[PDB]
DNA sequence: ATATATATATATATATATATATATATATAT
DNA sequence: ATATATATATATATATATATATATATATAT
């Protein structure tokens, strides 16, 4: 979203380890004293200038400070680069000793950064961690957590690129040491790098080109081209939807039953299936007397079970109405 | 926020619609009809209108879901009528522009029953423009005609404000189906279409997906580089350590 | 010292990212990304995306804005990182 | 005895053909690929059995010759079995600059890693910039379409010169790039310290280098 | 390096497991068959436990498998893994794929999903322990699980002002009963999510639209008559 | 070994007579549910057919096997679908089984409510059963 | 009327023919903590009632295991159900499975 | 190790010329007696060991040997261009009863030029020159001369083998039976091969 | 500026080898 | 005269390697 806020702005144009140590031990101090006034507690006002005026500050501060530090660090790494590469321009075989004492010298400088970043950064998770813990003695104190969710990236972030940068930089190295054993080895006293210069620079003057194996490709039989299907379709456009309602006889049907079976859940009156179906299909004609019983069955069975079910004695088959219907239940008695 | 919405989706020439256009509700649509009315049809054309790529479509019947019965067909060639077809869905965007994406689709001729698609995403069409009239030409007496991608393209074209594309990947297609919020995911890679095309068939076949719930790994949780760049480095140690032991 | 529009924006989307960065470090693959959106956003097409991009970091690069790495294995094979200088002017503004 | 390999084949050769890395090392070598020691399996088989692979080579009359940099290739003599063609003089100018990257310690941050561009601020600097536009276009006075034709072209070298083994992508990025040793062919002709017309003369003869 | 490789996995392992026992309090006990609830049970596990704390500590005791010429990388991470924790008794899939499996994050957490069945309390979810419409149900739901994640997950690349289209299917809705059919529209309902579903029945008669489709026989081809249907008339 | 069976020599397939087509081969893709369903239970009823056919030799003269077959979530089916498929059972003699969760109501044979409850801490499955309608 | 426990797997319909994903066979879960039967009754063309059926129980241990025994029983008079054989109607409220 | 009979095989001197032309994907027909005396012998083996380079050695109804590259094949494969297979199908054409009468065996690039413009499409003959191109001397002789072109890359295939000399006069070999299309009971091999240009 | 050829990666289905668990007949301790 | 342990056969399903088809990027040539 920042691009359109840019857009609308109209607006256009120290590594000495003594140091980091230094503000490794004033953070330490200062997040030990925090997380203690923290962990004592108090009112919003205490927890305000105990946990969010001197923490925040201070600790974003010298972060920022230790971050600038390992930048500082980044900027020398680029410069001794810099550096090893133009001396090998100048001595060639004889800057070998030079860029290797130059690669020991950044080597040690980055290990004894590394070393002091893990001087502390141990106690000052412990103690950030200390903070959160202690950080829950108040509702208003949401922003404290953010710091103390935010302080831990930081303090990681930094001790993460300590050793990063390493890993880069001993790779860097190998490289370096590389050349020496791969570029410069075979040309000690350079007059190949001269002479193919002179050769790059006056070439036209004799052009010549090497030879290579060119084995010829494996022509093969082209699949058939692929031709879809085109005919032109044509119909009849649809006309404006219909429309159909949905019948509610059976809602009807079911409340009443509902509300005819209601009394027997009230007055927990033994439920005999067979007599209440037999008595209540005779109030309607044959072809609906199925859709009648499922219902009345439906609303039946959530009444309550029956306990002869475990009796291990199977019910009959009795006769709800003539043509030849039957029900098979027992008597619904636990209600 | 107000989330965008599936307005209709639109079938033109397929087996049995010629141009129909259902209009979707905004929580529940419900197809009903007897067994071979068309309903599968419906979910598969917009299926198809939504993951438009070829090797995954596969249309098994709702019976031996997932399971290789050896047709060697996906189903969807049978679909579709000979001549050109379409799908599109119309989807109202939280921005409330109305956008058609779709795709045209159309058997390839021959024993091989091959089909191809074509994705295209219209924009800033009127709201009082209807996709099935929009796809169709009205040639003779109340008896419209379908029209190719090349005659959609000049219709189009000769409307004032509307945006029509043609994509020529489906990769491109689904970039900007996701830029108008019409996809949860930015499928940028193929395993990231199979996902979704394996969590809509899920949908679709109902219930615990045997894909699925064997990866749901893979489907929640995300990946992580940090992890992979530290197994790289410790791979690497481990190289220079196993050269100096040789 | 020279920022366009876009490169102001451009490395302010940088410094954005690298502050909700988790370890504070930034391939060019992410980079890449961010010009992308910058150009955008700014709607402007002189050239290519890619060569565009590789136009600008490089002239933060030897601008003293941005400092670069090789890694292979890192997405584009390489790292940046914001530099003093770049850090001073981009929180100059946040 | 009969059924016996050793009538018609030697058993290491045999040893050699029916190994597993034979059939792509092969195809690869006759389309003319070069092999480094950045190919470490590909570069260990052909160390192993070189006289065996180099026997066999030798029935197509082509020769498998090893430069003294420790990279293998294939040289066709006149009258090969497998056809042979010759390198562009823009390949050849573009082969030379890679060389000197190699060679050139002022690059040693980029640790091997290179992109185009890099390589045509290079080639620029030490060519004849609108003299070697010529043979991009017969026409050209510094017009910039031109100058954008020549990084095109120079770019197309560049994938001829991967395809032949002497350039590497890097796994995932085809605008990057790491030098391989095979560059080195490209200054056989200044690796001895002769007068330039006669050391062109024993290379033509040994078939290393045809001439334009 | 290995302890690095250790410490960075456990980190990761942590955040994802708060991320998604955070995420599971956003189901709210789905009534379907008699699986009143779905839930996603992620724990670090202990066979891996044991391989991260060898790995973080105890380097250079192993060091004659890690150095061996005939094993990879993935070849000796199994093979470690084999050698500690041997109760596991892995099956008949080969060392390289069980230790390319090892190399990723994910497969250090158990992730499954467990439903509140009846009164038994949470039980692994196994389709061969579940009715068809529990199983539909709680596949339905981890979908949902999944599009939100998804979602989440691309907050960041969206705009602020797009919030994406949300669809689901469900064929053969018919496998549901009145019960399983009503928990599914309020749970999508809840979540902003469509559905469209496929019955031979009108199986949702006072909700959402409805069409009815008919194919008839029409003079050697075939045609499809759609008719809306509307709850009351 | 196979050239030696005779049934090797011959070719099966199943066909279907679709709408306004004629005879297609039957595959599962290229039909609905429905259809796909009544198709495999033609197939089945032939392969009780077959086998009874094959074992009659075998068998005392008077002696007809029981025929039964099952159908689950049958709600999968139309009504026109279901009344096919009991005329075709009918005709043959074999006896069925469907589950359907209440949404089809077969108004001929034997049907049995089922409601699963909790009772003295156990489950339980309330059954209540009908017949003869019809 | 199949008791091979090889065969019996009681997977979710849907999942049809999917491959097992889990190793249980989803019939343990299906049986109580007892002795549970499974029986068919039948009716021959020569008009014999046939008692066809199994014995199943969950054997005890580690896994999720079951033991089936067949038995058929022939001649049983038609007014005795085969509810009645396998059940005790002691004098509690529920009657007794016997083994 | 290696299979004996497949070590013979390559050591046979012929084996490299062979190779070559295999790899280049030309086809080995009844006419070079020892080169098909070489493959029927063999076959067995050799078809193992192209196999081993994802290719598959196929011997044609017809008789002839070529080579087949799969999707995974090693040996870097290329595609014949559409104007190639008309006159690859053309030459299947020739390869006539009446044939006989016509050329007794010997065709000129007269005879395919004709029998190109005169059976083929204008749409196609001006998709291989131009799509704007319309009956126009320019455009016909660019025609003719990627008509002598793929008569060339065909002769590299063995499909045609010409008579010695500068001029364009050749024969017709019966690997060009690949172009063709299948025989059915009764068929006009002249109307099925037309219906298949067609 | 765009059609076309080419290389690479992924999903999907086939076919074969193999370990697991169950059923059946026999052997041998109880 | 019995029940448990063994050997045999079988189906299940698990995993690998292969081959095919599709999508993609992108590098050439008119
Ligand atoms: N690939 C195909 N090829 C040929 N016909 C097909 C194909 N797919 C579907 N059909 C036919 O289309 C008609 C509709 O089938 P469809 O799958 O849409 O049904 P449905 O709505 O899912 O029905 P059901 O409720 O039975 O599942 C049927 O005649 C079916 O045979
Ligand atoms: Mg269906
Ligand atoms: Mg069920």
């Amino acid at each position: 979203e920042l691009v359109s806020w840019a857009r609308k702005n109209d607006f256009s144009i120290e590594f000495s380890t003594l140091r980091l140590s230094m503000q490794l031990s004033i953070v330490a101090n200062e997040l030990h004293r925090a997380a203690e006034a923290a962990e004592e507690g108090g009112d919003e006002f205490h927890w305000h200038r105990n946990v969010f005026a001197p923490l925040k500050y201070s600790v974003a501060e010298i972060f920022d400070s230790i971050d600038m530090s390992q930048r500082l660090m980044d900027e020398q790494q680029n410069f001794v680069k810099e550096d090893i590469a133009a001396l090998l321009n100048q001595d060639w075989q004889a800057a070998i000793a030079n860029c290797e004492q130059l690669l020991s010298e950044t080597s040690g400088t980055l290990r004894e950064l590394q070393d002091t970043l893990e001087a502390a950064g141990d106690k000052l998770q412990a103690n950030l961690l200390r903070i959160q813990d202690a950080n829950m003695g108040s509702g208003g104190s949401e922003l404290v957590d953010k710091l103390v969710f935010d302080l831990q990236s930081k303090l990681d972030r930094i001790i993460s690129w300590g050793q990063q940068a390493i890993d880069l930089w001993i790779g860097y190295d190998r490289h370096v040491h590389k050349f020496i054993r791969t570029a410069i080895d075979m040309d000690k006293n350079r007059i190949f790098s001269q002479r193919l210069r002179q050769s790059v620079q006056h070439y036209f003057d004799n052009p010549w080109t090497l030879t290579v194996a060119n084995a010829e490709r494996l022509l093969d039989m082209r699949d058939e081209e692929l031709a879809l299907r085109n005919e032109e379709v044509t119909g009849e456009l649809p006309l404006e939807l219909e429309y159909e309602e949905f019948s509610e006889i059976n809602d009807q049907l079911a409340a009443m039953i509902e509300k005819a079976l209601l009394v027997y859940q009230q007055e927990q009156r033994p439920l005999d299936l067979g007599a209440v179906l037999r008595d209540y299909l005779a109030q309607h004609p044959l072809p609906r007397h199925f859709d009648v019983a499922r219902i009345l069955v439906d609303q039946a069975v959530r009444l309550g079970v029956a306990e002869a079910d475990f009796s291990g004695l199977p019910a009959e088959w009795l006769a709800i109405n003539d043509y030849g219907a039957k029900v098979q239940a027992h008597v619904i008695d636990t209600y | 926020i107000e989330r965008g919405k599936f307005r209709s989706l639109t079938l033109v020439n397929w087996n049995g619609f010629f141009a129909r256009t259902f209009d979707l509700d905004e929580l529940v649509t419900t197809l009903s009809g007897g067994n071979g009315a068309g309903k599968s049809t419906t979910m598969a054309a917009f299926v198809t209108a939504l993951i438009p790529d070829l090797t995954l479509l596969h249309f098994r019947n709702t019976t031996e879901a997932g399971a290789t019965s050896g047709s060697r067909d996906k189903g969807l060639h049978g679909k579709l009528r000979a001549g050109v077809c379409y799908s599109t869905l119309d989807v109202i965007n939280s921005r409330h522009q109305r956008v058609v994406v779709g795709v045209r689709l159309q058997q390839v001729a021959g024993r091989d029953r091959k089909v191809d698609i074509k994705p295209f995403m219209i924009q800033g069409l009127p709201t009082a423009i209807q996709p099935t009239q929009l796809l169709t030409e009205n040639v003779g007496e109340r008896q419209a005609r379908v029209l190719p991608l090349n005659e959609l393209k000049d219709r189009l074209d000769e409307m004032e404000g509307v945006q029509f594309k043609q994509f020529n990947s489906i990769t491109d297609y689904h970039a900007q189906m996701f830029d108008l919020g019409v996809i949860p995911k930015r499928l940028r890679s193929a395993s990231d279409r199979s996902k979704f095309y394996r969590l809509i068939e899920a949908s679709l076949y109902g219930g615990i997906s045997s894909a699925i719930t064997r990866s749901l790994r893979d489907y929640l949780l995300p990946e992580n580089s940090g992890v992979r760049k530290a197994f790289q480095d410790m791979e690497a140690a481990l190289r220079e350590n196993r050269i100096t032991l040789e | 010292i020279s920022l366009p529009v876009e490169r102001l924006a451009f490395l302010m989307a940088i410094a954005v990212l690298n502050s909700e960065r988790l370890d504070g470090e930034m391939s060019e693959g992410e980079l890449i990304d961010a010009f992308r959106e910058v150009c955008k956003g700014f709607e402007q097409t002189a050239e290519s995306v890619a060569v565009r991009a590789n136009n600008a970091i490089n002239d933060m690069v030897r601008q003293k804005l941005l400092n670069r790495f090789t890694s292979e294995l890192a997405d584009g094979n390489a790292i940046y990182r914001l530099t003093p200088l770049g850090i001073s002017i981009s929180d100059y503004y946040i | 005895s009969s059924t016996h390999i050793e009538q018609f084949m030697p058993v290491k050769l045999a040893q050699a053909l029916a190994n597993s890395l034979f059939p792509e090392l092969d195809s690869q070598l006759r389309a003319g690929r070069h092999i480094g020691i950045d190919d470490l399996d590909n570069h260990a088989f052909l160390m192993d059995f070189q006289e065996q692979l180099e026997e066999f080579y030798a029935r197509y009359n082509v020769e498998l010759i090893r430069a003294p940099e420790g990279f293998f290739y294939l040289r066709p003599r006149s009258t090969t079995l497998i056809p042979r063609s010759v390198l562009s003089e823009l390949d050849m100018m573009v082969g030379k600059i890679l060389c000197y990257l190699y060679l050139s310690p002022e690059r040693l941050a980029n640790q091997g890693i290179f992109t185009s561009q890099e390589l045509y601020e290079e080639l620029i600097s030490l060519a004849d910039e609108g003299k070697l536009m010529k043979f991009v276009n017969q026409r050209s006075s510094g017009s910039d379409l031109d100058k954008q034709k020549l990084q095109e072209k120079v770019r197309t070298t560049l994938n001829r010169l991967r395809r032949l083994g002497m350039v590497y992508f890097l796994p995932n990025n085809n605008n990057k790039f790491t030098i391989t040793e095979a560059v080195f062919r490209f200054g056989a002709d200044v690796r001895s310290g002769d007068d330039p017309r006669e050391i062109q003369l024993r290379m033509i003869r040994d078939g290393e280098a045809m001439p334009v | 390096s290995s302890k690095s490789v250790a410490n960075i996995i456990r980190k990761t392992i942590q955040r994802e497991q708060n991320r998604i026992r955070m995420l599971n309090q956003g189901l709210q006990a789905v009534s379907f068959g008699q699986v009143r609830g779905v839930r996603l049970n992620v724990n670090v596990r202990e066979s891996h436990a044991i391989l991260l704390d060898v790995l973080s500590e105890q380097q250079e005791q192993h060091q004659d498998l890690f150095n061996s010429q005939r094993l990879t990388f993935s070849e000796a991470m199994a093979k470690l893994y084999q050698r500690l924790n041997p109760q596991v008794d892995m099956g008949q899939r080969l060392p390289q794929t069980i230790g390319e499996e090892l190399l990723d994050y994910r497969n250090y957490l158990e992730l499954d999903v467990e439903v509140n069945r009846g009164s038994d309390g949470w039980l692994k979810a196994e389709s061969g322990a579940l009715s068809t419409g529990e199983a539909i149900g709680t596949g339905m739901s981890i979908l949902v699980m999944v599009v939100q994640s998804w979602e989440e997950e691309s907050r960041r690349l969206r705009g602020k002002d797009i919030s994406p289209c949300r669809l689901l299917f469900l064929d053969q809705a018919a496998r549901l009963d009145a019960k399983s059919i009503a928990t599914l529209f309020e749970l999508c309902e809840r979540l902003q999510m469509q559905l469209i579903i496929a019955a031979p029945e009108n199986i949702s008669p006072e909700k959402g639209t409805t069409y009815k489709l008919v194919r008839k026989v029409f003079k050697n081809h075939e045609h499809v008559h759609v008719v809306g249907l509307r709850g009351f008339g």
